[PDB]
């Protein structure tokens, strides 16, 4: 459905702001190896900050846009019986007459 | 008859919004309908005092007379196989049981939050005779024909007797028919009260209508002067 | 015996940090002028009667 | 568990409270040196007594900061409390980690099974999710639904037959009884929907009075006919084949609905 | 890297007098 | 309604990135107990910041949620059958 893959898509920006919890961990985390006095862990630190701010800047892109569709979405398909009972006790009458 | 009406106006692209609208609120789907109406004005020929026999000024008013007709008689050729609803108006011997109707000035009063109208109606059944037509009725009577106009929309049918009318309305004539609500429709919201703790309930329904719609379509109150049938 | 809302609570504890900074920062700033002098009672004390109070 | 960790908060804000007046008494007794008696206005009702205004030592001594300035064994300790702080910073994300992993893992869950309860066939209402049936329950997390875990509220007829006896009567007939979300919705509206029949023939009872259907139990009337006999109960099953007249019952009660269609 | 119709008046004025 | 989103959610990323950097070039940088509670502070006021993100993205998720014949045959026969006429 439409609120079905847009929840999983808001699922998957959820998943987004986890890694940017990741990316957290490991930017203070290789930090502060970089401050013990180590310099070998810097590839790997810039990159996990490189991937920390592009993941948050997707999650940016992709959390706007998704309010940009909240907004485009109000009117067309977004809201601001005993028919089905008849008919069940007329097959369920159907049943009975011929089983 | 007090009838307490908020008229509106919308376009033709949110006619399926505001049925949606309606039909979420009133919870029931619209009624196609439609009804024919015929002034018929003081016959010009013809010179009476106005006074009548107190001595007392009199006032010319118009008569209106209203029926029924089915929609075998307005659907053409060009308008077959289509759903009998709501969607069909976005594609545009003796004598009937007339319904006789007189309106007056509605009430005076800055600030009013209504639009309360007096209005005299009579049902007329049949008829016989020679001159048995209508038409010859209004001569006998004193009255000739002004103009008519035909209007088909569609109405709802909520609580304590409201009644939203979105309609359009167009002008019979022999030359050709002109839509007067070109453009849009007309939207209605009237009452029908036959004392003052039911008239100023009646406004409070309006009003809490009138809130409820704040927002989507504005009810404002029309001018009294477009109101008046009089003939000056 | 229920915690009430922490709008408060958070509200008070930036209000001690920024208490706590705002006393440091001046501290920090006028850290040559305090230790140019000394600071001990007057005669005009009566330490006859409590001793260990002027001591803390 | 919890009034432990209250008496910690007392403990430590208590501790903090001892040495921030402990703090402010100092400032205000040092204070007093050089005074006006502006800064007295911070101190006790004992510090007043005891300290005097123009009192206390006022003399200067050499510049003492800049020689430890130029020493270089302040560096070391920060350092160290950097790089604690760093560490402690470390622990915590990782916590805050975990619990908003859980967090997500189980509202993921409440998501995906929300998304089979609601498209435009599924109706739903509303700090929780609500319901109506035929009352109106509320819906919370599989899934399950709460009204107001339940009684199975299905009423049922039977039909009977008076023999030659010309006395009493015997069980002729009995209509047969049959057993995610919207199953749960389908059963609760056919509970609301069969007392409410119930409700209706208890209604109709005061005016069948006279006819021979007589109303006996609140969720059970009979009815008396010069041949036969009927009973119309409403009951769960924990209360309660050679039968003939099975199909008369059932027949009954789906022209019972029916019926009930018909009104409404 | 990253970057921070018509007029009720009228038609009502037409619906009791006629005048376009 | 979304304006308001607008501004709160980018205020809050601008409160939790320019508020990392300001972290980071603080590590780096009683003032080292000072540095440890500020820093401790920082580092809390962007979980803070990431609960809200997610509180915020609840409620976009929460604004997301919120014939005739065989009846005269069928009733003749039943009628017929429940009576045994």
């Amino acid at each position: 459905p439409y609120i079905q893959e847009r929840l999983k898509s808001l699922n998957d920006i959820e998943t987004q702001l986890c890694s940017m919890l990741q990316e957290a961990s490991q930017v203070t985390f290789i930090f502060g190896e970089l401050k013990r006095g180590n310099e070998s862990v810097k590839p790997q630190f810039e990159n996990h900050v490189k991937q920390f701010y592009e993941r948050l800047d997707k999650s940016t892109t992709q959390l706007r846009k998704e309010i940009q569709l909240l907004d485009e979405n109000v009117g067309t398909r977004l809201l601001p019986q005993d028919t089905e009972k008849m008919e069940e006790q007329l097959d369920l009458l159907s049943a009975i007459l011929d089983p | 008859v007090q009838q307490l009406s908020l008229f509106g106006s919308i376009g033709d692209d949110g006619y399926d919004l505001l049925i949606s609208t309606l039909t979420t609120i009133s919870g029931n789907p619209p009624l196609l309908y439609n009804s024919l109406c015929t002034v018929w004005k003081p016959n010009p020929s013809y010179d009476v005092e106005n006074v009548n026999s107190r001595n007392q000024l009199v006032e010319p008013n118009r008569i209106k007379l209203s029926k029924e007709v089915p929609f075998s008689y307005l659907i053409d050729e060009t308008m077959m196989d289509k759903p009998l609803n709501f969607r069909i108006l976005k594609s545009f011997e003796s004598c009937s049981p007339w319904s006789l109707q007189i309106s007056d000035i509605p009430a005076a009063g800055n600030n009013r939050s209504v639009s309360m109208q007096t209005i005299a109606e009579t049902i007329i059944l049949s008829s016989a005779g020679k001159n048995s037509s209508v038409s010859s009725l209004m001569n006998g009577l004193g009255y000739v024909f002004e103009f008519q106009y035909l209007t088909i929309g569609v109405k709802f049918f909520m609580k304590h007797g409201l009644i939203l009318e979105l309609q359009k309305i167009w002008q019979i004539e022999e030359a050709g028919n002109s839509q007067i609500t070109s453009g849009g429709f007309l939207l209605k919201a009237y009452i029908n009260v036959s004392d003052i703790d039911r008239i100023n309930y009646t406004e409070t329904a309006l009003m809490n209508l009138k809130k409820e719609l704040q927002g989507y379509i504005e009810l404002s109150v029309p001018d009294r002067q477009s109101m008046d049938s009089r003939v000056a | 015996a229920e915690l009430p809302q922490w709008y408060t609570l958070q509200s008070q504890l930036n209000v001690t940090l920024s208490q706590l900074v705002s006393v440091t920062s001046t501290l920090q700033h006028f850290q040559e002028t305090l230790d140019s002098t000394v600071v001990y009672p007057l005669p005009k004390f009566p330490t006859t009667s409590h001793e260990s109070l002027v001591t803390t | 568990q919890f009034v432990k960790r209250r008496r910690d908060m007392l403990e430590h804000i208590n501790l903090a409270m001892n040495e921030s007046s402990l703090a402010l008494e100092f400032v205000s007794l040092l204070l007093s040196s050089v005074k006006e008696s502006t800064g007295m206005s911070s101190m006790s009702p004992f510090l007043r007594k005891v300290v005097k205004p123009s009192s206390l030592n006022s003399d200067k001594i050499p510049y003492v900061a800049p020689t430890k300035k130029e020493y270089i064994e302040l560096d070391i300790l920060n350092k160290g409390w950097k790089l604690q702080s760093l560490n402690e910073s470390k622990d915590l994300l990782r916590a805050s980690f975990n619990k908003l992993s859980s967090i997500l893992q189980n509202e993921h869950d409440y998501w995906n099974k929300i998304m089979q309860s609601i498209s435009n066939k599924d109706v739903i209402f509303k700090k929780l999710l609500a319901i109506k049936y035929g009352d109106r329950g509320i819906a919370n997390i599989n899934l399950d639904l709460i009204p107001h875990h339940s009684v199975k509220k299905f009423l049922r007829v039977r039909i009977f037959t008076k023999i030659e006896s010309e006395d009493d009567y015997i069980l002729s007939g009995e209509s047969v009884m049959d057993r995610d979300i919207r199953k749960q919705i389908q059963l609760l509206k056919k509970i609301i929907f069969e007392k409410e029949l119930m409700y209706q023939i208890k209604k109709e009872c005061a005016l069948l009075i006279s006819y021979g259907v007589s109303i006996e139990n609140e969720n059970k009337v009979i009815i008396e006919l010069p041949n036969e006999k009927f009973e119309i109960e409403l009951l769960s099953l924990d209360d309660d084949l050679p039968k003939i007249n099975d199909k008369r019952a059932n027949l009954m009660l789906v022209m019972l609905r029916l019926l009930l269609v018909v009104i409404f | 890297k990253h970057d921070f119709p018509f007029n009720v008046d009228d038609v009502l004025k037409f619906t009791f007098t006629g005048e376009k | 309604s979304n304006q308001a989103l607008y501004e709160k959610l980018e205020q809050t990323r601008t409160i939790l990135s320019v508020k990392l950097a300001e972290l980071i070039n603080m590590t780096t940088i009683a003032v080292a107990t000072t540095s440890v509670m500020m820093v401790n502070n920082q580092t809390m006021q962007l979980i803070k910041n990431v609960q809200d993100l997610l509180i915020l993205t609840r409620s976009i998720k929460e604004k997301w949620l919120l014939d005739e014949k065989q009846i005269e045959e069928l009733l003749d026969n039943c009628i017929e059958t429940f009576v045994a006429e």
